[PDB]
């Protein structure tokens, strides 16, 4: 269900950008192309910056804990 | 541009060149030469390159192209001819 | 349908990308996208791609411009070296926004180097990391240009050049050393201008 | 897609959870919801990787080594762990501890018997494991067993992950020394990934983090879970994980 | 369990041995704890665990790569009708056209192999001896993955007469009898030949059609089609889609089998 | 005592962060345990303020307990303190967030609430534009920060040095201290001191000088960091109510719910 | 000390890879190593004898279209440009 970008059994990847850009337009949440590219986009800035968080934070507690 | 040869009879190299490296104790005696040459002989100042060259040459004096092969297997494969 | 999956299938989701596979012109960011594969496919020259890559290849790593070509050959090279480059700039832990709220085809911001944020720092068991150091190789006898990590930065001098520089001359690259990353910005072409002293 | 391993009684389980140990909602926060929850976060870490492939235990090992994605390590380790310490406290497939375990921990504990060491290694989980962690009974390649316990996510079978030193406050000179022992047997090895061989098990492990004791014991009183969970084990698990 | 192994004191420490015994009992019962593994390709079963013709999908066959054709430099105007098009460089064969011939072709496997009769599994390529030596094992057949000595169907005499012979019941139980000499040194010709290569192959396809032995192949982009009786059209020099239409071939031929000795059973 | 702050009551909620039960066993619960330890493992905590036990009780491993279960109190209260509520429904009445949470992606790159400058802390906003580029980048980078910690910590927002050159944000684990002049240079100590003794019974040379740069500054060796906010990413907060799949869901109404007022009152100055 | 061309030179914010410090990268870069190519009109250059000079040799011969780049319209377009220069009197 492409209402969200991450699926269980797939890669956070840009084709995934692609994919929520083509369910927008599909359901005319946003009209032109531009517009739901950029919104998928953003999202995915928001999610690997999670990522990029989660990893940091692992090694900095990995490296506290012995 | 590219181009595209006809179907050959083979894919071949007449003279295939290798890389032989020339011998150490040869370029080591050339360099104890020029070093006798602008010094002199039994110069104080290249003697130690002597050392080298008598170790190097001590115990003797002096101390393979598959193009061919490689070009006629796979000729078959890469030459691009049509069907048939 | 079949046209439908086609579009959807992995392969069709590499972008088309044609560029010289062998390019020795300078090099700022990745070219072709990385195809990785696992071991238990590799043992089988599964990389699912058109056709077997031959068994000599043991990375498990390529870039590729042709499924297929005339010369009946996957036109590919076996070489993964990017990602280390990127996973090593994580490493280093200098962060460098568009990424906050027809088509342009600049780079924007970082374009997937790094999506960290500026305003973070580092605790250790010995403690706060004041500066990040990394090792590093200085390059020349020229600033003087350093290879750390993958990247190639300007290093900025502390009063004079150790004297190892100018006893060793150009065989400076040999030796390691020891810098801090002052700074990293992003140049326009996409670049990455990373300023670090030798400590 | 790493998917939540179907337990035995799984539906007396959801009616009451482990008896003596668990209520039926703290059963669910320990594996129902907990166990989705890791599963779900790593298939999402390691999916379009070769890593999805393989299982949390062979993940952990191989992830071990690699600063980066220590994350999904965490996630392996857990998740692993996790299923471990519910399988010492399935109701089932009473138990009773086998005469090789016994004589292992007499012989290993300098004599002392299984109790008194059970008393011990709830003094060990109240002092060292300050919060999340866990806690286990392993054995080394010289048959002798002896009480790890690892802060958050720790995995008994690789010592340079063991986590069982908490940097965060201070160390004792002497762990200072086994840590820098421990550096050096690391680097020793010639290995490019710098890895090294460590044939320690796990025989029992304990569930510290408060995702198992929170809601049915509170903020306190962990110890009391601690000791409930160590006295109703099942023991059929923990005797077939020893080798003869 | 494991003979000649000598255990160690318990006062010392474990063998090498002892811990490799001690890590396989880990293994075969905690190292797979903690999550199971769903919806991820192994290629083994592909050999192991080959679906049955009627369960294939479009889906299963794009998932195996059937689908990439040869490159469009390549192509053989004579395999028009089985592309679906051409997509980056290459021609895309029509899936549904696959599954059909290739329904078909398990059909016909199914029915040599319910008749008792000789299915040989010739393919020539780098890594595919591990799938021939399966079904031609799972199918009571026969297979080559070596080289095709030319000559073997029209000069058999030549070259398969010296080989050993066998009388074999209706259940494929040996009978051990004795063999006259004439009869060892007729030609034992197969009923059916499924060649993974057809283009590197050519030989077995035309001594096929001189022997009137009926034939399967994986026609590719650049294959020619009229040159085998029973056509798959697929993508044959991938080993994972070679491997999979194999798999399926291999389980028609074993059902075949079994339903052969099942009515030899009652 | 101390430890109790008066914005919190036994039986009253906190609006939208807690319910009762979350508040109480959050806060009165722990309180209550964390301090019979401390008052077990010392009595003369009771007389002494908790910044000086952890000042005065670091670096000893005998010692450890004491500034363990200080820090735990003190970083307890220091993160509750900012707390005020928020309009949001309330935690307890929500329906709690399930698997689907792990699958919906944030808003907080395309979102901002409960900034700072709009109840009147100009300062701070001004502050956390300078250092952290803006607020959607602070907020961000907080609350994945505390996202990320798997077990029991926080996430600090600091500054550094009473005035400060530059802000920065920071996280401590198991009973960790957000000021650094605690810590700073022990592993440094004990290398040398294990070192000595060795002898007594070079890579160390090497590892010296990058352990010297790791901590080494600009117009001194030492540096200080006065805390200015804290969260909790312990399960006792939000495992009782919000759930397994629920801590970003309480990251956000912890966010809604953090006052900038108070956090203003222990901003030192400026350079 | 190390000849120039037996140094590789990474240039400043370039990436790299190990083999780069390697004679090998030396080999591979060896191997690998204007305005009449911008759409413009060579015959229109034909008062102009320095732009027409940067395509003949030393000695003045006009130099082959596998060594010029150029398509064969430029080309015959240059060919006849240097030609009348070479008539007019300038060049
Ligand atoms: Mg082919």
């Amino acid at each position: 269900d492409w209402s969200h970008m991450l699926q269980i059994g797939r890669p956070l990847d840009g084709e995934s950008v692609i994919q929520r850009t083509m369910y927008l337009i599909k359901t005319k949440q946003y009209g032109d192309m531009v517009e739901a590219y950029d919104h998928a986009r953003y999202e995915f800035y928001a999610l690997r910056m999670q990522e990029e968080t989660e990893q940091q934070v692992a090694l900095e507690e990995a490296e506290m804990f012995g | 541009p590219v181009y595209r040869l006809p179907p050959l009879p083979r894919l071949k190299v007449k003279k295939p060149i290798i890389r032989q490296e020339a011998n150490k104790c040869l370029v080591l005696m050339s360099n104890l030469l020029q070093c006798w040459s602008s010094y002199g002989h039994m110069s104080p100042k290249c003697a130690g390159l002597v050392t080298e060259l008598k170790s190097c040459t001590s115990e003797s004096a002096l101390g393979k192209s598959n193009i061919n092969y490689h070009a006629a297997r796979l000729y078959d494969r890469i030459n691009g001819k049509p069907h048939d | 349908t079949l046209a439908e999956l086609l579009g959807r299938s992995r392969i069709a989701q590499v972008a088309n990308n044609h560029k010289p596979l062998t390019y020795t012109g300078k090099k700022f960011h990745p070219t072709h996208q990385i195809i990785e594969t696992k071991p238990s496919t590799l043992y089988r020259q599964e990389w699912g791609l058109k056709s077997a890559i031959p068994s000599k290849i043991k990375s498990r790593y390529l870039v590729y411009n042709d499924l297929d070509t005339l010369e009946r050959i996957t036109t590919f090279e076996p070489r993964g070296g990017t990602q280390w480059n990127r996973l090593r700039f994580q490493e280093m832990g200098v962060p460098i926004n568009p990424f906050f709220k027809k088509f342009n085809t600049e780079i924007i911001g970082t374009g997937g180097l790094s999506y960290s944020l500026p305003g973070k720092l580092k605790n250790s068991p010995n403690g706060v990391i004041q500066r990040t150091v990394v090792p590093g190789r200085i390059l020349n006898v020229v600033k003087w240009l350093a290879a750390i990590g993958g990247f190639v930065a300007d290093v900025v001098f502390f009063q004079s050049p150790p004297s190892s520089f100018n006893s060793m001359g150009d065989f400076i690259r040999m030796k390691t050393f020891l810098f801090e990353i002052l700074e990293a910005s992003m140049e326009k072409n996409g670049s990455v201008s990373m300023h670090a002293r030798l400590l | 897609i790493h998917v939540v391993p179907k337990l035995p009684n799984s539906k007396a389980l959801l009616q009451n959870g482990v008896p003596n140990i668990l209520s039926s909602s703290g059963f669910k926060t320990v594996w129902f919801d907990y166990q989705r929850y890791l599963c779900d976060k790593l298939t999402l870490a390691t999916a379009g990787q070769s890593l999805e492939s393989y299982y949390p235990f062979h993940i952990l090992l191989k992830t071990a080594g690699n600063p980066l994605q220590s994350n999904i390590f965490n996630l392996a380790s857990s998740i692993h762990n996790n299923h471990l310490f519910v399988e010492n406290i399935l109701p089932s497939a009473k138990t009773e501890p086998s005469r090789l375990f016994l004589s292992k921990i007499k012989d290993s504990f300098n004599g002392s018997d299984w109790e008194v060491v059970k008393e011990e290694m709830i003094y060990r989980a109240e002092n060292e494991v300050l919060g999340q962690g866990w806690l286990f009974l392993v054995e080394n390649n010289e048959k002798k067993l002896f009480i790890l316990t690892s802060n958050n996510n720790g995995t008994p079978y690789y010592f340079p992950r063991n986590q069982s030193f908490d940097l965060n406050s201070a160390i004792s000179i002497d762990e200072f020394a086994t840590l820098k022992q421990m550096k050096e047997l690391i680097g020793k090895s010639t290995k490019l990934n710098g890895k090294v061989q460590d044939w320690t098990m796990p025989i029992i492990c304990v569930n510290l983090w408060d995702h198992a004791y929170l809601h049915d014991y509170g903020v306190g009183n962990r110890s009391k879970y601690v000791k409930n969970v160590l006295d109703n084990l099942n023991w059929s698990v923990v005797n077939n994980r020893i080798f003869s | 369990p494991y003979p000649n192994l000598i255990p160690s004191a318990n006062d010392k420490p474990y063998s090498s041995q002892e811990l490799f015994l001690r890590q396989l009992n880990h293994s075969m019962r905690t190292a797979k704890l903690g999550a199971t593994i769903s919806k991820v390709y192994y290629p083994h079963k592909d050999i192991f665990y080959p679906p049955l013709p009627e369960n294939i999908t479009v889906e299963s066959l794009m998932s195996a790569g059937v689908h990439l054709g040869q490159s469009t430099s390549l192509w053989r105007s004579s395999t028009q009708s089985y592309i679906y098009g051409e997509y980056k460089g290459i021609h895309i064969i029509d899936l549904n056209q696959t599954l059909s011939y290739l329904k078909r072709a398990a059909k016909v496997v199914e029915g040599v192999s319910e008749s008792g009769g000789i299915i040989l599994f010739l393919g020539t390529r780098q890594g595919q001896k591990r799938g021939l030596e399966e079904a031609a094992k799972k199918t009571h057949g026969y297979y080559v993955s070596t080289r095709w000595i030319p000559g073997t169907l029209t000069n058999s005499t030549e070259i398969s007469g010296i080989w050993e012979k066998q009388e074999i019941d209706s259940n494929d139980n040996p009978t051990e009898r004795a063999l006259s000499p004439n009869e060892t040194s007729k030609q034992v010709k197969p009923d059916l030949l499924v060649v993974l290569n057809p283009t590197e192959n050519r030989n077995a396809l035309l001594e096929a059609i001189k022997s009137r032995v009926p034939t399967i192949a994986i026609i590719d982009t650049d294959s020619e089609p009229s040159l085998v009786t029973y056509p798959i059209p697929g993508n044959d020099d991938s080993l994972r889609s070679v491997n999979f239409l194999l798999g399926v071939l291999a389980r028609a031929g074993q059902r075949g089998l079994q339903n052969r000795l099942a009515r030899n059973n009652e | 005592t101390r430890y109790a702050l008066e914005h919190l009551k036994e039986g009253a909620p906190l609006k939208g962060l807690f319910s009762i039960e979350g508040l109480q066993k959050a806060w009165f619960d722990r309180v209550k345990y964390l301090d019979a330890k401390l008052n077990d493992c010392t009595n003369e905590a009771q007389q002494k303020p908790l910044e000086t036990l952890i000042h005065e009780n670091s670096k000893s491993a005998s010692k450890k307990h004491i500034v363990n279960y200080a820090s735990s109190l003190y970083n307890l209260k220091f993160s509750m303190s900012s707390l005020q509520g928020c309009i949001r429904t309330p935690p307890e009445e929500c329906p709690r967030l399930g698997p689907e949470a792990l699958l919906q992606t944030p808003d907080f790159n395309r979102t901002i609430s409960n900034e700072p400058l709009t109840t009147g802390n100009e300062r701070l906003q001004a502050a956390l534009i300078s250092s952290f580029g803006s607020l959607m980048e602070f907020r961000t980078l907080l609350i994945n920060s505390n996202l990320a910690i798997s077990g029991d910590g926080f996430t600090w927002l600091v500054a550094r040095r009473i005035e400060y050159d530059k802000l920065f944000i920071l996280n401590t684990y198991n009973a960790g201290t957000p000021f650094n002049f605690s810590t700073s240079g022990v592993m440094n100590e004990l290398n040398n001191q294990y070192t000595n003794m060795e002898k007594q019974r070079a890579k160390q040379a090497k590892t010296k000088f990058i352990y010297e740069t790791q901590q080494k500054g600009f117009s001194g060796k030492e540096v200080s960091y006065i805390p200015l906010l804290a969260i909790d990413a312990s399960p006792k907060t939000w495992l009782t109510d919000y759930g397994v799949f629920g801590k970003r869901e309480y990251l956000e109404r912890v966010w809604d719910s953090i006052e900038w007022k108070i956090v203003e009152s222990r901003l030192p100055q400026r350079t | 000390k190390i000849d120039q061309s037996l140094s590789k030179k990474l240039p400043k914010g370039t990436i790299y890879d190990p083999f780069d410090f390697s004679m090998g990268r030396i080999h591979l870069d060896r191997k690998y190593q204007d305005i009449m190519k911008s759409g413009a009109n060579p015959l229109e250059f034909y008062a102009r004898p320095r732009i027409l000079s940067r395509y003949v040799t030393s000695t003045g011969r006009i130099q082959h279209r596998d060594i010029t780049g150029l398509s064969a319209k430029n080309q015959r377009r240059l060919s006849k440009a240097i030609r009348r220069c070479q008539a007019i009197g300038l060049m």
